[PDB]
C-alpha cells in the first residue's frame, strides 16, 4: 500500500526494483546478467532479461523489460527513453512518449511476475468539449496508437481511455474516463 | 560465474549455509543477502525453533531474490 | 541494531454471524485460500473480536495446512492457547505479536511470528524478561524471574518445552525486535 | 441461504463475476469487497482490461473465506 519498491542490485552493481513480500512460499525469482540488459548512468536496469521465477508448482519464464529499474511484462520500448509517471504495488504509469506526450501505458502490478504487466489499457488525456468531434478523436487515438504500438512485445488488444486529465493520484488513474476508442 | 542471492531476516534471525554461521544484517526493508559462486547451497534461517530452509542451486551470473519456507508449520 | 516495527494495523474481517478477526492477507494472486469455520469453541467477545480455538484450513500452491489456532482479541495464534484466558496483546504487526499479562509472571512476555502461509502468529519459544542488569548479577535471581516466568507460560504451551528466555532491562515494543538489547539468553 | 462470506480484493475498475453474472459490489474497509454465499460450487471471476482472475469457490460449511483469486494465462507471458 504505502509501502515503497525495494531495491537489490546485480553482481556488476546495476540496481533494479521491484516488491518482495515474505510469503515464506518458497517462492524465487532470478535475473541472469544477460547481453541485452543495459546500466543507465543513473545506476537502474535498463533493457530486456528473461526472467525465471518458481512458485507452488509452477515455473514463469518471461521477458521482462525493465525501465529505470523498473520490471515490466508484455511491453518492450527497446532503447525507448520513457518516463514512469507513477509506480506503487498496485499499478504503474508509463508516459514521457514525445511522439504522443499526452499518452500514458498503464500496467498493473502482477505478484507472480514481481513485475508491471501491460493489460491494454491506455490513456489519452484530451479536452472534453475537443471529444466533440469523432475527427479529432480518431487523430488524437491515431497518435497515440501510433506512437506506442511500436514498443507493444507481443501487439496486442489496445483500448485508449480518453480523460480530460491522468489521475496518478488514484489507484484507477482512468477513474473520470468519458470515452473509450479500441485500438489495435 | 557469482550470483547475488536476497533473502528476507528479521533483527535475532540467524543464518547458515550449510551448517556453517553467516553474521549477515538485514538492510533496507529487512533484506540479507550473499555472493555466491556456482554450487548448491543449503540455506537454513532460524528463529529460536523456527526454520526457514531452501536449497540454493547457482550456476549462473545474476541475481536470485528468494523467500525460504518454514519447515514443520503446524498444520502440516 | 533494531529497526522500528511496521506500523501498518491488521485488517479486520467478519464472520457471517458478526463477529470479527483480524491478521495480515495480501494480495498474490495465486489461488491462496483460508477459511475459517464459524465452529462451536468460537465465541465473540464483547469487544466483538472472535476468541477461542478454532482448525482452519489454508490451500495454496495444491497443498493444504489444517491448524488449530487460538484466537485471542481477534488475532490467529498458533502453537500457544490459553482458553478463555485474558492476556495483553502489548504489539501485533505483519512482522510480530508481543504477549504479555500473565499474572504468573509479569515482566514476562512471549514474541510470536508472523507466519505468512498460516495468517497467524507462531510462538517459536522465545520469552523475554524484563529484569535490572543488578538483578541478573545475582543468580538466584535469575534462576528465579525464569523460573517463574517457564511456570507461568508452560500451561499454555501446545508442546510443553524449555523455553529460552532473553534477558533484556526494557522491552523495545516499538521495534521489530523487542528483545533488542538482550543481555543474556537462559534455555 | 448464505452460510458463508468470501472475501477478495477489489480495485476500482474492476468487475467481479459468479458462474458468468457480473456481481454489484463494493470495495469496504481494507480494498475488500465481500460475497454472501450460499452452499455450492461457484466460479469466481475478476476482471479489467484483458487480466483475467478466477477461483472456483466450493461453499458447505458456515465461515468466512479469504481468497486471492489466481491470474490466468501468465505462462502466456
Amino acid at each position: 500500500d504505502s509501502a515503497p519498491a525495494q531495491r537489490f542490485s546485480l553482481p556488476q552493481g546495476c540496481h533494479f526494483r521491484t516488491f518482495w513480500r515474505d510469503e515464506a512460499n518458497g517462492g524465487s525469482l532470478f535475473i541472469p546478467a544477460g547481453d541485452a540488459l543495459r546500466c543507465g548512468e543513473d545506476g537502474w536496469l535498463q533493457g530486456s532479461g528473461a526472467v525465471t521465477l518458481q512458485q507452488g508448482g509452477q515455473t514463469l519464464s518471461p521477458t521482462l523489460w525493465f525501465l529505470q529499474g523498473y520490471p515490466l511484462a508484455q511491453v518492450n520500448g527497446g532503447d525507448r527513453a520513457l518516463t514512469v509517471v507513477s509506480a506503487n504495488a498496485q499499478r504503474l504509469i508509463l508516459g514521457g512518449n514525445p511522439q504522443a506526450p499526452g499518452s500514458f501505458l498503464l500496467l498493473t502490478f502482477e505478484p507472480q511476475l514481481h513485475a508491471w504487466a501491460f493489460n491494454g489499457e491506455a490513456i489519452v488525456e484530451m479536452p472534453r468539449v475537443d471529444a466533440a468531434d469523432e475527427t479529432k478523436i480518431k487523430q488524437r487515438v491515431q497518435q497515440a496508437q501510433t506512437a506506442w504500438q511500436p514498443l507493444l512485445s507481443a501487439p496486442a488488444p489496445l483500448t485508449f481511455k480518453l480523460v480530460e486529465k491522468l489521475a496518478a493520484d488514484r489507484v484507477d488513474p482512468a477513474s473520470g474516463s468519458y470515452l473509450s476508442v479500441n485500438g489495435a | 560465474p557469482v550470483a547475488l542471492v536476497y533473502f528476507k531476516l528479521q533483527p535475532g534471525e540467524q543464518v547458515s549455509l550449510d551448517g556453517k554461521p553467516q553474521q549477515v544484517t538485514a538492510g533496507e526493508n529487512g533484506f540479507a543477502s550473499l555472493n555466491l559462486a556456482p554450487g548448491r547451497y543449503q540455506l537454513e534461517i532460524r528463529h529460536n525453533d523456527r526454520l526457514r530452509r531452501q536449497q540454493l542451486s547457482i550456476d549462473t551470473a545474476g541475481t536470485w531474490l528468494v523467500n525460504p519456507a518454514t519447515a514443520g508449520l503446524e498444520g502440516s
